[PDB]
């Protein structure tokens, strides 16, 4: 505007802003709108731009300006000239075709008046405070009215003032869909940049709500959860005020019986209260009053409310035995559970019980690891129930796709499921982008329709029935889609196809940091760009729009398959896919395509591309990153008497399937077979061969790893011959096991990421003091191990390890009141017998010996600080040893 | 009934139960002099049909049946050189294509293969100890999905 209001090569200002003609081209639409808005200030300089323009010299003003021409105000007279539509189809042209312009105007009009003033504007604009409106007004009234008049900036907004209400009044036929789209549009824009103008967002949201009578009960659950931000205390205060009003509104309506909002309320409230232990009293009542709505399962929510206000208590259940409310779905609602366990409540103790697995077990290990910041109490609860969890234990779509001709509609089905669920709101723009695409598409498919164009298929599939439920209205308008995103334009022209070969699909060392986070997207965009040449309406645009989206990967499999309907078969990357020294994931992505590109040849719809593929060769890469597909890739080209010792490598890559035994071993060298005998399964002859070789050549040939023998020797049952074979020598890394099996100890502490025996060793070896407070020290070791579990050196074993640590506690926890002690022993012994029903009596041995060992340590450290219990500890050790032997002979 | 009792003792030994090795059974209670039982196995067809499709355009099917007939009354053995081993050149085996064209999901393909092989070893041994015969291709039924071969009623 400042440059527009000048006449001395004003455009020259762009020279700095650009840090040529392109600088203006960059925002040409804005300039066109500006010239129209300039009105009185329009001049020959604007005409020069019109000269640069083509059809757009008239058409942009007649179309692009309309996207936000009203937002410029520029006097009612200017609005009237626009309405005159000298170069356009009257009012329809800037109304029916531009409902979305309301959002542009709303932003321009965002007066962000101090609440004292805003309340007055609302008194007129949202007259009568109709229930929910009263609640919203009450929220506005709770404000300190700390708005900056200066927030207006260019201040069309200041002029808009409450005058804007009359402008708003120009609108008609308000509907849910309009509200729905506006809220998400603004919500995402207001989810970014500085918090400095966050207040503007809050005001805008309130206005959006004030303007809408659409409050269809359960329909509103999405509002509650999508708005769960509270990213900053300032934002939180505004959000709390709005949220209080929303809760009050549900109550005012005596409806909106929404239960599945609550976990996304309480996770956020409780997270908010960590450190920031304060909460608005109007909010507190707005939520506390919901306690008696009784539209919910209640019990879990009852505990949440008491936790917030007072006397969290509930040791009887909330602390451990309460049902896992989260043992359904929600993924991250487990965060609330974990938090509630850490908050107040109690240390986990005395078994608990809570015999629930099923869904709880599944969800605990499903998305897994949400606990980036949660710990105390919960870790103990979880570990206690670990045993119970352990006790619980695509081609069809591809085939359909390859069974079809040019039927790209399958993508819409993929899109629909994606935006419907996927993350179930990760509080990102992705939802918004996808919804916008879907809206455009459906409006096309059941609107212009006519050609199926693969769009109409959504209706045929009845996909449209759901997709249109909150969409396919006040949209279409590819031009509007172009405003929502600059995509569906130049990006495709730029992405091209050869360009991928030259960049996205080039070795492109420079793209190494782009990788899956961007190089892949560029390649996808190019595929879309090429497809676009004969693509269906809407589809070309949709693909470009999502190009900047994240993790939309599967779309590329489909898109690639369809673009290759062409006779061209550029392939290119296919012919030289091996040079992959810059980043990993583009390798993996190419492999996935290689697989589906093969599957189609089992249907034989079009196989020339597979036949032309380089056989083997790339196989070595597939080997380096190890797919199991290597057996197919290697065996199918072979199926003959030919060997090739890459075969050995493939079997080695899987450790062993009891497959190596079949290798064509019979060597010409006597004794070289020892190299095989030593590798798998054998419990005795392999010992003899390893020993025979050692005696035969150790002489001076001391370099041979003794590991082949140490392995045989320990598996054979020797410990007494193993600590002396590879003592201080390099050889394995699990030596703690030997020292654990024996009474030797003395191998410091394995602080450097423990595993199995090391964890057990750690827990006892570093445990000071004769009982007393030693149990708490032992508990600390449990927590320590859990954190090691988060490293996850291996799968499953850690759950078993936690259980084992838990097994040390309890029995070691009761030198106090040694009455029930015998029953503790009986219970653990029976549990062990059940544990042993699965998994051979091999790894489990360390657990059993370790339990023995701890009882001996406690009985050894003790003397007379202790009274009586040392008798019980020594006896317990002896009895357990008897049982060790009985299990060992039974299964070992 | 015997097979179920055999399966009963291929269990409770730790090592085979841990390898998922065992045999598939029926129930099959007959009704009267005609019986007819039930228990058709879902997601399975017949090994015969699978092979007939795989070999549908390779050399000649019925001719193999004819050579196996024409030679029956010939002198001594002889026929093995004169024809069996000549016919043998045929088209070479094709069964592997069943799996490759049915399970283009490498992790599942791999597991199905292990299942398939184990299921043959258990078939062969138990049938051997019992001393069972016939089969005649038609009583051999290959499940898809997991690839476990099973027998249908054997006499």
């Amino acid at each position: 505007q400042n440059l527009t209001e000048l006449f001395e090569y004003c455009k020259f200002d762009l020279i700095m802003y650009w840090f040529h003609e392109f600088l203006g081209r960059y925002f040409v639409e804005i300039s066109a709108i500006y010239f129209s808005q300039g009105f009185n200030q329009k001049w020959i300089l604007d005409m020069l731009h019109a000269i640069t323009g083509n059809g757009d010299a008239y058409l942009v003003d007649n179309s692009y300006y309309l996207c936000i021409p009203l937002a410029f105000i520029s006097g009612g007279v200017n609005e009237l000239i626009f309405d005159i539509l000298p170069q356009i189809s009257g009012k329809t042209t800037v109304k029916y075709h531009k409902k979305y312009r309301l959002l542009m105007l709303k932003w321009i009009i965002r007066f962000t008046d101090l609440g004292s003033l805003t309340e007055l504007r609302s008194t007129v604009e949202k007259l009568f405070p109709t229930s929910y409106l009263s609640p919203y007004l009450f929220e506005n009234s709770s404000v300190s009215m700390r708005y900056q008049y200066p927030l207006h900036i260019p201040l069309a907004l200041g002029a808009t003032l409450v005058q804007t209400q009359f402008a708003h009044e120009k609108n008609n036929t308000h509907e849910f869909k309009l509200l729905f789209l506006s809220v998400i549009t603004d919500l995402e824009k207001t989810s970014t940049y500085i918090g400095k103008l966050r207040c503007a967002r809050e005001l805008k949201y309130l206005f959006v709500l004030y303007e809408n009578v659409l409050v269809k009960s359960s329909t509103l659950n999405f509002i509650i959860i999508r708005l769960s931000k509270f990213l900053i205390d300032t934002q939180i205060h505004d959000e709390v005020i709005t949220i209080f009003s929303s809760l009050l509104n549900l109550a005012d309506k005596n409806t909106f019986e929404i239960e599945p909002s609550l976990p996304n309320l309480f996770c956020k409230i409780f997270i908010y209260l960590r450190e920031n232990k304060q909460l608005s009293p109007s909010f507190q009542q707005a939520i506390k009053l919901l306690e008696h709505r009784d539209l919910i399962k209640i019990k879990t929510w009852k505990y949440c409310l008491d936790a917030i206000f007072g006397n969290i208590v509930q040791d009887d259940i909330y602390e451990n035995t309460e049902l896992l409310d989260a043992s359904d779905c929600g993924v991250d609602d487990v965060v609330l559970v974990s938090l509630l366990f850490s908050y107040a409540r109690r240390p986990v103790a005395s078994k608990i019980g809570c015999s629930l697995s099923k869904a709880a077990a599944i969800n605990i290990l499903k998305h897994h690891v949400p606990k980036e910041y949660l710990s105390k109490n919960f870790k103990l609860w979880f570990a206690a129930l670990s045993r119970r969890i352990l006790q619980q234990e695509h081609l069809k779509n591809f085939e359909m796709v390859f069974r079809h001709p040019e039927q790209p509609h399958m993508i819409y089905q993929r899109i629909s499921t994606f935006n419907k669920e996927a993350e179930l709101y990760d509080s990102t723009e992705v939802f918004f982008i996808s919804e916008c695409i879907l809206t455009y598409l459906v409006g096309y498919s059941i609107g212009n329709s006519e050609s199926e164009f693969c769009f109409r298929d959504n209706i045929m599939n009845e996909n449209k029935d759901k997709v249109a439920p909150l969409d396919k209205d006040v949209l279409n308008a590819i031009y509007p889609l172009a405003n929502n995103f600059g995509m569906e334009s130049f990006i495709c022209d730029t992405y091209l196809s050869v360009n991928e070969p030259y960049n996205c699909w080039l070795s492109k060392f420079a793209r190494s940091l782009i990788h899956q986070i961007s190089f892949n997207i560029p390649p996808i965009v190019c595929l879309y760009p090429l497809c676009k040449g004969s693509t269906a309406f809407c589809e070309l645009v949709l693909t470009d729009l999502f190009f900047l989206s994240t993790t939309y990967d599967p779309k590329s499999c489909l898109n690639w398959s369809n673009r290759i309907f062409t006779q061209i078969a550029m392939l290119l990357h296919v012919k030289d896919s091996e040079i992959k020294l810059k980043m990993l994931f583009n390798v993996i992505k190419m492999i996935r395509m290689g697989s589906r590109c093969k599957e189609r040849n089992c249907l034989r719809i079009y196989s020339s591309l597979d036949l032309q593929e380089i056989c083997q060769i790339s196989l070595k890469i597939k080997e380096f990153k190890f797919g199991y597909l290597l057996f197919e890739e290697m065996n199918m080209p072979n199926i003959r008497e030919m060997n090739i010792n890459t075969l050995q490598k493939i079997y080695e890559c899987i450790n062993d399937g009891d497959f190596l035994a079949g290798l064509p071993v019979p060597h010409s060298i006597e004794g070289v077979l020892n190299s095989i005998n030593r590798i798998d399964s054998d419990t005795w002859k392999r010992f003899l061969f390893n020993n025979a070789d050692f005696d035969a050549n150790y002489t001076t040939s001391l370099e041979e790893e003794k590991e082949s023998l140490i392995k045989a020797t320990e598996d054979s049952g020797f410990y007494g011959l193993t600590s002396l074979l590879e003592s201080r020598l390099s050889g394995s890394s699990d030596v703690y096991k030997w020292n654990l099996e024996l009474g030797d100890w003395k191998l410091l502490t394995p602080k450097v990421v423990d595993s199995k025996a090391k964890g057990l060793y750690y827990a006892i070896k570093n445990l000071p003091q004769d009982v007393g407070f030693a149990e708490k020290s032992l508990e600390k070791s449990l927590l320590t191990i859990f954190d090691s579990r988060q490293h996850f050196i291996s799968q499953t074993e850690w759950m078993d390890t936690l259980n084992a640590i838990i097994e040390f506690i309890k029995i070691a926890a009761i030198p106090q009141d040694v009455t029930s002690f015998p029953q503790t022993l009986m219970s653990i012994m029976k549990a062990d017998k059940e544990r042993l029903n699965t998994i051979d009596f091999y790894d489990h041995k360390t657990t059993l010996k370790s339990r023995h060992t701890l009882m001996n340590v406690l009985s050894r450290n003790s003397l007379d600080e202790n009274v009586k219990c040392s008798k019980y500890l020594r006896l317990g050790s002896i009895i357990q040893l008897a049982n060790y032997v009985q299990l060992a002979i039974a299964n070992g | 009934q015997v097979f179920q009792q055999v399966n009963k003792v291929l269990q409770n030994d730790k090592v085979l139960r841990n390898l998922d090795l065992g045999i598939r059974t029926y129930k099959v209670v007959p009704l009267g002099p005609k019986a007819g039982i039930i228990e058709f196995v879902a997601n399975s067809t017949s090994l015969h049909q699978i092979l007939s499709k795989l070999h549908t355009n390779d050399k000649i099917t019925f001719d193999q049946a004819r050579k196996g007939m024409k030679a029956v009354q010939t002198k001594s053995n002889e026929e093995r050189l004169k024809a069996y081993l000549k016919i043998t050149n045929e088209i070479k085996p094709q069964l592997r294509n069943f799996f490759f064209d049915s399970f283009p999901d490498p992790l599942d393909w791999f597991e199905a293969k292990k299942t398939y092989t184990k299921g043959v070893a258990a078939s062969s041994i138990v049938g051997y100890i019992l001393g069972l015969g016939d089969r005649h291709l038609n009583n051999i039924l290959l499940d898809c999905s997991t690839g476990e071969p099973i027998h249908i009623d054997l006499g």
